[PDB]
């Protein structure tokens, strides 16, 4: 049952609600001005949104990490 | 207006030609693909009311009020265990997009009436 080695946990995905107020910047007036940018590839759609990070910007399911 | 309505959801659902979800409304507006949609307002919402009339009076998208949120997830039919009976373990939803392949529907016309009008 029980072993040695203390058991790293599975990374089980956090508990965040009404998240999309973070993505979708709300000013003045009613344009979605978005900071997020857009995935100039067409193989990934552009509702697919991508990663937001410090020195780079990763893709969707593309796969391809647009660094700086 | 009630039966038309429900009719058209659940029609939709049986073509499940809609992208259920706020995740997936937003994928629908940012690929410019909006119908008809459903939305509660003058609820508890503290930020979300402002949010959802911004997304929807911006790219010619639909009108409907309802009265609070938590009612909203039995049109499509969320929560539905036990479909033999009041179904009492659900969460709401706050707004549902659909994409509507069966439009052509028994009241759906003058609906569609009304809203041109
Ligand atoms: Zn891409």
């Amino acid at each position: 049952k029980s072993y040695t080695t203390p058991k790293k946990n599975k990374h089980k995905r956090k508990k965040v609600k009404l998240a999309v107020l973070k993505y979708y910047k709300v000013d003045e007036n009613g344009k979605i001005s978005r900071l997020r940018r857009e995935c100039p590839s067409d193989e990934c759609g552009a509702g697919v949104f991508m990663a937001s990070h410090f020195d780079r910007h990763y893709c969707g399911k593309c796969c391809l990490t647009y660094c700086f | 207006v009630n039966t038309a309505l429900q009719e058209v959801l659940k029609t939709a659902l049986i073509h499940d030609g809609l992208a259920r979800g706020i995740r997936e409304a937003a994928k629908a507006l940012d690929k410019r693909q909006a119908h008809l949609c459903v939305l509660a307002s003058n609820c508890d919402e503290p930020m979300y009311v402002k949010l959802v009339e911004a997304l929807c009076a911006e790219h010619q998208i639909n009108l409907i009020k309802v009265d609070d949120n938590k009612k909203l997830g039995e049109w499509v039919g969320l929560c539905k265990i036990d479909r033999e009976g009041k179904p009492r373990k659900v969460v709401g939803c706050s707004c549902v997009v659909v994409k509507d392949y069966g439009k052509e529907s028994q009241a759906k016309d003058v609906i569609e009436e009304y809203f041109k009008c």
